[PDB]
DNA sequence: TCGATGTATATATCTGACACGTGCCTGGAGACTAGGGAGTAATCCCCTTGGCGGTTAAAACGCGGGGGACAGCGCGTACGTGCGTTTAA
DNA sequence: TTAAACGCACGTACGCGCTGTCCCCCGCGTTTTAACCGCCAAGGGGATTACTCCCTAGTCTCCAGGCACGTGTCAGATATATACATCGA
């Protein structure tokens, strides 16, 4: 929570930052992260593997229309098509 | 999890963080306010996502 | 240009040459567009 | 003149990945111009960013900056 | 003798290369190409191995997508052979 | 302008009614949206004409629009 | 609802004529209506979001300018 | 007339944006002529 | 239609990328003085919504007939599959 | 020194231009709907100002959370024997 506040103050995003901003931003980033990893883990289980690799990230992202809409321009190295 | 997957996740987090901070700053500039509050972050989230 | 550079929070300090150069570039490109 | 280093099999393999079943004999000479122009436009920006830091060794992040300015954000290199 | 019919191998190559994920351009010839290209901008430039790797990944990912786009406007004419005008049209429609 | 003003104004208020009730609109916002729509449609038809010429045809048809949008990534 | 029928055939014909179309199939109209509807829906949603954040009740030209700018097109004159 | 008055501020914001990015990339506290020149070379 | 080619599986063996423990240090947390940006309250008055009368612009419905799109055939020569030569990675 | 690109002739499949034919864009006409101009009503809400307060910036102390360094071991790997699926004359 502290790191977010520090980066905000040092980034010139605004001259002042309220107390509630970092908890909200952290909750958002945690939610999105859990959503990504849950699908990547399911794809790994579906591939009888036990360690997640970039290919699984590509397959999980490109199979969801919402994540694919958010990350339409992003290129994943070693991801392929 | 392999080291490369964590490496990709780090850039993913830095990207979304910068997008949200961007939109929150633009909204604050538009309304002529000096500070960022949960309302600005919530608006940025609803506009970018 | 200098005032906007200070108010925009682009940096905590603004050199004297930055706004002069930015104004010269904006004027040059403005004239280039208006001519065409 | 190393542009001849882009051999026919490599181009055929790339087109194969794209699902192309039949390829005309004129595609080979057409692809080289596209690739050369893309590389020139990326390298000029990467070198510009490296020069901004007054460094003499080009670094991966400078290339990330070049691609990001064009809308081609690359994930995997941090 | 034994012989496969025309076009049956092409499908096998498509099915093969879309499942694998390795790089398809030769490392050394690509590196030499980048080295030759960079000489036009500045002398005594140096490149880390990861910078050239980044350029390679970008080029392969871009060209695959361009061929995917070109195939649609090639098929649109009820053909199967892709030709230069299909690339020219795709690039014109993309505005690049 | 080429689209009738009154029907377009009613179209705008109809779309807006789905998001918030008792909304109000300035006289210039509707015309701004009208200018945006006319420029967008002119551009899409211009792009579709090349896809039509590509088959050596004269009549433009829906598949030319769908192809242009699919390649544009809309 | 039926208000979508207000986009009459002559207006679409005039637009296609400016676009250089020589011959127009009778099925183009419904496709054009759907494309226009989706474009308007997105722009209006963005405008309403900016209006609501400011606690305003009147929708002004600035909310439209900002929406269009976000979609990737810049409108000069407002 | 409004078109030109918008065009000028638009390019102003674009160039100042690139100058800010150039400043942040080096953790510098002052924007100088070198930053503006590099921004111009990057945009044009 | 089955048998010649190609890709998939089940097994033993393998080695170096990763999960875990350590020391220690620089940033985060707790307490204070300070002050100005920001929440609330009030007025002035505009400009947006709702209605009326009416006069012709544009949209509407026919129908005539011929430009064009479409399915079909024939033919000629470009590029695909496989063997051998040979190049530099 | 072995596996990568380069070269060869064969040949079946594709691209391309010809016709024959019937349907559905385009144009001119008569009609009729409502777009538009101008004038009347009137109140919900925008633009500016003052009161005064309570949330955040700056300075200092101290500590335990997290950065470099080292360890060692088991998850993924080539290689093998071979299994059975797919395509063609």
């Amino acid at each position: 929570v502290g790191r977010v506040h520090r980066l905000l103050r040092k980034g010139h995003y605004a001259e002042r930052v309220g107390a509630g901003a970092p908890v909200y931003l952290a909750a958002v980033l945690e939610y999105l992260t859990a959503e990504i990893l849950e699908l990547a883990g399911n794809a790994a289980r579906d591939n009888k593997k036990t360690r997640i690799i970039p290919r699984h990230l590509q397959l999980a992202i490109r199979n969801d229309e919402e994540l694919n809409k958010l990350l339409g321009g992003v290129t994943i190295a070693q991801g392929g098509v | 999890i392999s080291s490369k997957a964590m490496g990709i996740m780090n850039s993913f987090v830095n990207d979304i963080f910068e997008r949200i901070a961007g939109e929150a700053s633009r909204l604050a500039h538009y309304n002529k306010r000096s500070t960022i509050t949960s309302r600005e972050i919530q608006t940025a989230v609803r506009l970018l996502l | 240009v200098h005032r906007l550079l200070r108010k925009g929070h682009y940096a905590e300090r603004v050199g004297a040459g930055a706004p002069v150069y930015l104004a010269a570039v904006l004027e040059y490109l403005t004239a280039e567009i208006l001519e065409l | 003149d190393n542009i001849q280093g882009i051999t026919k099999p490599a181009i055929r393999r790339l087109a194969r990945r794209g699902g192309v079943k039949r390829i005309s004999g004129l595609i080979y000479e057409e692809t080289r111009g596209v690739l050369k122009v893309f590389l020139e436009n990326v390298i000029r920006d990467a070198v510009t960013y490296t020069e901004h830091a007054k460094r003499k060794t080009v670094t991966a992040m400078d290339v990330v900056y070049a691609l990001k300015r064009q809308g081609r954000t690359l994930y995997g290199f941090g | 003798p034994h012989r496969y019919r025309p076009g049956t191998v092409a499908l096998r190559e498509i099915r093969r290369y879309q499942k694998s994920t390795e790089l398809l351009i030769r490392k050394l010839p690509f590196q030499r190409l980048v080295r030759e290209i960079a000489q036009d901008f500045k002398t005594d430039l140096r490149f880390q191995s990861s910078a050239v790797m980044a350029l390679q990944e970008a080029c392969e990912a871009y060209l695959v997508g361009l061929f995917e786009d070109t195939n649609l406007c090639a098929i649109h004419a009820k053909r199967v052979t892709i030709m230069p005008k299909d690339i020219q049209l795709a690039r014109r429609i993309r505005g690049e | 302008l080429l689209i009738r003003k009154l029907p377009f104004q009613r179209l705008v208020r109809e779309i807006a009614q789905d998001f918030k009730t008792d909304l109000r609109f300035q006289s210039s916002a509707v015309m701004a949206l009208q200018e945006a729509c006319e420029a967008y449609l002119v551009g899409l038809f211009e792009d579709t004409n090349l896809c039509a010429i590509h088959a050596k045809r004269v009549t433009i048809m829906p598949k030319d629009i769908q192809l242009a949008r699919r390649i544009r990534g809309e």
